[PDB]
């Protein structure tokens, strides 16, 4: 008889959807976060009562032109950084320039002089930021020249879409970049900017 | 001081003559002219070889200009009055008493060619978010409903408009059809009346339903999509009909004749327009918050990105609305409000055909699907 | 010894081309020009399942060619039902991103694994109660991108960590290993004997592998960029490869070499993942500019095009009997072409 | 297979100017970014410079700005660097690279597990 | 040292590569041209067919 199993899939059917709703609306909770510099090492925690699932990556072979490729539906790239600074201002560029990373903006972090950037010399500085007390202007200057170095690598070309987030080294800030991007992208959705 | 106001002062005046028809003491002699009502003049029991010479009844446009227009007929001696022939009516020496609408009838023609013009460009809104299905999204369904109630908008105006444009002055020229309009005046206009305010509201509280939606994704970020949006429409349905049901309780309880639009109590309009107007300055103040926001991210090519952002979230959530609303204070002013009134439904219902051409040129990925199905057409 | 053994082995690598060369005594398509060719095919969308959240990036049909498993990025592995547009079953994981999923030939067991480096074979009775990891294969030290099921006993796993390794379950150890790539592989396929494959690298080198030898075979060094697409003609002999140049060169074992090139010029995009039908003349492609045109065998035209999907494609099954193709894209939808 | 063969070579003294042309076959020279990665004594692989399809995006390395000079070679398939003002820190294993995709930016070879398509590589001893 | 080791493997696949025989691309080529002319009789997807037996409809 069709009936009773045509009923019975029908029955399992709607089973596997309610489950299925039930994911929709864990996964519309669940925001990700991919971290770079078991396979993966899953960090799970919340803040504010809202889900932040951060992805590392750990012992993986680095040809990443294959593995990125599966990172397009992630809300927020955080790239920690600290010769190794200009392979990550080339990592970066790549990153930036994929055909399929331009809906993922990235959130970026940094850390740690005139023998790498012979250039830092003919910088003009501006006084927007405050500084912290108890620092070198000259250590100030070259961190906030890192900073315009990354943004003029992400102003070159940047396609408006997605935008970069230069930081220094908490989550509070990680939470509120997450916060722009999501309300950045739900402005391009509704199209007011 | 209208026409519209000239019938209710001349139904006022027929209620008088059904009082004085009521009370109507003839003379002690029977040969006299009978009580009549030709519905011009509300004629007592009259004496034959008398020219009665009452005046003409408060109820004209110039009676209160000359009172000293007294109308003349004639009473024979065989119980009629003066006719002079058999083809006319009695004769009455109606010359004593002769001596706005067409601005009202071009504002009526340009509103019903722009809720006319709105009702096709968003069922073809309709049909474009219906049929492309990329466009499946939640705020897309919202965006479906709102268009849904611009429709349901325009079927309500169109079924309003019954014969309103060919009934402009044939009340007082013929008065069949000034007793025909006081007949009119039934359950069918209070149910007309009722939809039509219905739904006018309804679009109000889904302007207020989207812009609540807006500022959620925005500021709380927190949703379970098939209960939000289930309350959304419940809403959405459920508070038009909760401030419309009472609103036609008070009606059916409170209301002694006409169809009852400013009568004598100021609680009529009270309870439907003290949530209307909050409704406006809540959305008001959601868009202070979202532009605002909009600076924010702008800050952290300026003024033109801030021009388009505005022109864009005004059709969305309109503070012409709100200028509208701080212009029409009506506060029992309502002594020819329709003029009041028609100016702000004329300068309005442009909102659809303004949302239509955002949302069938202006959204890139919409422009997108339009581009993917003609060459998807074109490798067919 | 490095210098003359780089001699001597460009000098055995020209022989080789020298060797390919005097085999290349006409092109395929200049002897293969007199076949009068079916024609422009279209084809129409039937289905539309709805039941994903994340992009979809791995599909497989079964034997049956009625049942197939999605592998989502939420990670949910969905079985779908084809004729009748429902679900039979829904297989959750700890972990997200499902590289790669994969169906038995007996309709018995379903594969999976990601980043995770856990291979789970999930079990389809259901004895006691749900779907549960009968036995894992962690023993990468990379990322898993492509398994396929030789029979219900065993698994090869094309990892990411230049290490390909057949799999037996009940071991949970590594049967044979085979290292003779050098990059990144993508893909595989299987012939219909269930005894050779081949394995799609990133170092434009296609090897045929063998259960039975424990060493490659052949060697197809002709593409010029990564591959992204790799797939056996029905026969067992021949095997189309698909790379992210634009081009499609058709390969086979016992001819050497490769045999055309599918170089359009108005493509400048590259190629997701290719198959062919139950007969072989149907080149069925999956391209990265939003749809998958289909190609002649044979001729080298475009017999249609397969724009049903929104965004890029990522799997392209076919059944078993030439019944239907379901195309998977990064739209979280299973376009279903008949 | 990309076959990838280099120039040059052998101790140089410091200053003295050498051209490095890579001898490239096997594949269309004009959809590709080809660039070029050192590998120092000691020191992980780097970026060097690169060249566009066209030509028009050209960038260097932050050490070496102004100091060197690429050009491709169109017609002939081949890409000519020349290095000029040199320095003993900078000698190193000048790999000719290709970026793998056609039509495109986004370049991953600068990790050194074996990016199977770099040059074989030539000492320049500076 | 592993390049030297990475080197004899390669000399051991080359040598493995070319201990093997050829077989020609015309006779290929009609090997190809003969299953297609068996298979595209029973080919569903390539012959017009109605859709009586398409369960897909
Ligand atoms: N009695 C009578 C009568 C009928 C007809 C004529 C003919 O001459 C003229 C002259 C000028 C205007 C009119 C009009 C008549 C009926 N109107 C319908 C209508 N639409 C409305 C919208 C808002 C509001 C409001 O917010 O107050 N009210 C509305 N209303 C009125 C509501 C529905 C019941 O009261 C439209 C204009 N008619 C007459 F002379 C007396």
């Amino acid at each position: 008889d069709q009936r009773n199993e045509e009923k019975a899939q029908r029955e399992a059917n709607k089973k596997i959807e309610k489950q299925l709703q039930k994911d929709k609306q864990v996964y519309r909770a669940t925001h990700r976060l991919l971290l770079l510099g078991s396979g993966i090492f899953e960090t799970k925690f919340q803040v504010d009562k809202v889900n932040f699932h951060m992805f590392d990556v750990g012992a993986q072979r680095d040809e990443r032109r294959k593995w990125i490729q599966c990172f397009n539906d992630v809300t927020a790239i955080i790239f920690v950084v600290a010769n190794r600074l200009q392979a990550a201002l080339k990592l970066f560029d790549s990153i930036w320039n994929n055909k399929w990373l331009r809906d993922t903006s990235v959130i970026l972090f940094l850390n740690k002089i005139e023998d790498y950037f012979p250039e830092f010399a003919r910088y003009t500085t501006p006084e927007d930021a405050t500084p912290e007390p108890g620092e070198d202007p000259r250590v100030t200057r070259a961190k906030y020249f890192i900073r315009d170095e990354f943004l003029r690598i992400s102003t070159a070309s940047g396609d408006g879409r997605h935008y970069c987030y230069p930081h220094f080294t908490n989550i509070r800030r990680v939470f509120n970049d997450c916060r722009d991007i999501i309300q950045r992208m739900h402005l391009r959705q509704y199209e007011l900017l | 001081v209208s026409l519209w106001e000239t019938v209710q002062k001349w139904r006022e005046y027929r209620r008088q003559c059904q009082r004085s028809l009521t009370e109507d003491p003839p003379p002690a002699t029977d040969l006299f002219c009978n009580r009549t009502f030709d519905e011009y003049a509300c004629w007592p029991d009259g004496e034959p070889g008398s020219f009665v010479n009452v005046s003409c009844p408060w109820y004209l446009p110039w009676a209160s200009s000359v009172p000293q227009g007294h109308v003349y007929r004639f009473c024979t001696a065989e119980g009629l009055w003066l006719q002079k022939d058999n083809s006319s009516l009695p004769w009455r020496d109606l010359s004593e008493c002769e001596e706005p609408e067409e601005q009202l009838l071009f504002l009526y023609i340009i509103y019903t060619v722009g809720y006319a013009l709105s009702f096709s460009a968003l069922v073809i809104a309709s049909a474009i978010l219906l049929g492309f299905r990329h466009l499946h999204c939640t705020r897309n369904y919202i965006h479906l409903n709102l268009f849904a109630s611009f429709i349901l908008r325009a079927l309500s105006v169109f079924i309003k408009d019954a014969a309103l444009k060919w009934m402009y002055s044939t009340a007082a020229q013929q008065h069949q059809w000034d007793g025909l309009l006081s007949y009119q005046d039934s359950l069918s206009c209070r149910l007309v009346f009722l939809l039509m305010q219905y739904c006018v509201a309804a679009n109000y509280y889904w302007l207020l339903v989207e812009g609540v939606y807006l500022y959620t994704l925005l500021a709380f970020s927190v949703f379970s999509e098939q209960w939000i949006f289930r309350l959304y429409v419940s809403i959405g349905w459920g508070v038009p009909l909760l401030f419309v049901v009472p609103w036609g309780i008070v009606k059916y309880l409170y209301e002694d004749e006409g169809c009852w639009t400013r009568n004598s109590n100021m609680n009529y309009w009270l309870i439907i327009r003290l949530p209307i107007l909050f409704a406006i300055g809540v959305n008001f103040l959601i868009f202070v918050r979202v532009i605002c926001i909009v600076v924010s991210k702008l800050k952290a090519d300026i003024k033109c990105r801030l021009a388009k952002s505005t022109l864009t979230l005004i059709p969305l959530l309109g503070t012409h609305e709100v200028i509208f609303a701080f212009v029409m204070d009506e506060h029992a002013r309502g002594t020819l409000r329709f003029i009041k009134l028609f100016t702000e439904l004329s300068f309005t219902s442009f909102q659809g055909l303004m949302v239509a051409i955002l949302y069938c040129f202006v959204n890139n990925e919409v422009q997108l699907e339009f581009r993917k199905s003609w060459e998807r057409w074109r490798l067919e | 010894e490095l210098d003359q053994l780089r001699q001597e082995a460009e000098q055995l690598k020209n022989q080789i081309r020298d060797a390919r060369k005097a085999c290349a005594d006409a092109t395929l398509s200049q002897i293969t020009n007199n076949i009068d060719p079916v024609g422009r095919i279209q084809m129409r969308t039937r289905r539309t399942l709805r039941g994903h959240l994340a992009k979809i990036y791995a599909m497989h049909w079964g034997t049956d060619s009625r049942l197939l498993v999605s592998a989502s990025q939420d990670g949910k592995l969905i079985i779908w039902d084809s004729y009748t547009t429902n679900k039979v079953h829904a297989i959750p994981l700890r972990s997200s991103w499902v590289m790669t999923c994969a169906y038995a030939p007996s309709g018995n067991y379903v594969a999976c694994g990601g980043l995770d480096n856990i291979c789970s074979i999930y079990n389809l009775k259901t004895r006691e109660g749900n779907v549960r990891v009968s036995r894992e294969l962690a023993g990468h030290t990379g990322y898993l991108s492509c398994c396929r099921f030789l029979d219900d006993n065993q698994i090869v796993t094309s990892s990411g960590d230049t290490t390909c390794a057949l799999w037996d379950i009940e071991t949970g150890q590594q049967t044979t290993t085979f290292t003779g790539h050098t990059g990144d592989v993508m893909s595989l396929s299987l012939a219909p004997d269930t005894r050779l494959f081949v394995s799609g690298a990133c170092d434009a080198s296609a090897k045929l592998w063998d259960v039975r030898e424990g060493m490659c075979r052949q060697t197809f060094t002709g593409h010029e960029s990564d591959i992204n697409a790799i797939c056996f003609f029905p026969n067992g002999n021949a095997f189309a490869t698909g790379s992210d140049d634009a081009t499609c060169r058709l390969f086979d074992l016992r001819a050497d070499q490769e045999l055309m090139t599918y170089s359009h010029d108005n493509i400048i995009c590259g190629i997701t993942s290719v198959s062919f039908s139950k007969s072989g003349r149907l080149l069925l492609a999956g391209y990265d500019d939003f749809n998958c045109n289909v190609w002649d065998a044979l001729k080298a035209d475009r017999a249609g095009v397969l724009a049903g999907h929104d965004n890029r494609v990522s799997c392209l099954g076919v059944t078993d009997d030439g019944m239907a193709v379901a195309t998977g894209s990064w739209d979280s939808f299973l376009k279903i072409w008949n | 297979q990309v076959q990838l063969q280099e120039s040059g070579g052998g101790l140089v003294q410091p200053g003295g100017s050498l051209r490095l042309s890579c001898a490239a076959s096997g594949f269309t020279f004009s959809n590709y970014k080809m660039n070029w990665v050192r590998q120092a004594p000691g020191k992980g692989l780097e970026w060097v410079s690169d060249i566009s399809q066209s030509g028009a995006s050209i960038s260097y390395t932050g050490s070496v700005k102004g100091r060197f000079t690429i050009s491709r070679d169109n017609a002939k398939n081949t890409l000519y660097l020349q290095m000029n003002s040199l320095k003993p820190e900078d000698t190193a294993v000048y790999y000719c690279a290709r970026c793998p995709a056609p039509f495109t930016r986004d370049c991953f070879d600068v990790t050194s597990t074996t990016y199977a398509y770099r040059g074989q590589g030539t000492q320049v001893t500076v | 040292t592993a390049s030297i080791a990475q080197a004899r493997k390669l000399v051991e696949q080359l040598k493995m590569e070319a201990n093997i025989d050829r077989i020609k691309v015309s006779k290929a080529a009609a090997d190809l041209m003969a299953y297609c002319e068996a298979h595209a009789k029973e080919d569903p997807l390539l012959t017009p067919v109605p859709a009586s037996e398409n369960p897909f409809r």
